[PDB]
């Protein structure tokens, strides 16, 4: 075919690989801040249930 | 950190009934009839607000 094809293809590559360095290293980050704090949508452990809790008029007032 | 609040003696200075159990088991369903809005209105305050320093009156 020529040179032409194996240059550009070369840099195709080049680009692709670069590009998945750079997500690899920003996943590494973003699970970091993530895990440091929990402002994000990954680990964000569990807490207890909310809906579970009787708001209704009890026996005593001072509940 | 914060003082809690709590009324004097004299804001509890009250002319009690001094009355038995089985004197007022006996009218019990007619202090239930008579007398019956004040009490409702001391339960609403004393469920609805969660702090007796609130109902005294």
């Amino acid at each position: 075919d020529g040179p032409e094809k194996n240059y550009e293809k070369t840099l195709a590559i080049l680009q692709i690989e670069s590009e998945k360095a750079e997500l690899r290293l920003k996943e590494q980050e973003v699970r970091r801040l993530m895990r440091a704090r929990g402002d994000g949508p990954w680990y964000q452990f569990p807490t207890p249930e909310k809906e579970f809790i009787d708001h209704s008029p009890k026996a005593t007032p001072d509940n | 950190p914060g003082i809690v609040e709590l009324p004097t003696l004299e804001e509890l200075k009250v002319e009690e009934v001094k009355v038995s159990s089985a004197v007022l088991k006996a009218a019990a369903h007619h202090y239930g009839a008579q007398c019956d809005k004040t009490n409702k209105e001391f339960m609403l305050c004393r469920w609805e607000e969660k702090d007796p320093r609130r109902c005294l009156k």
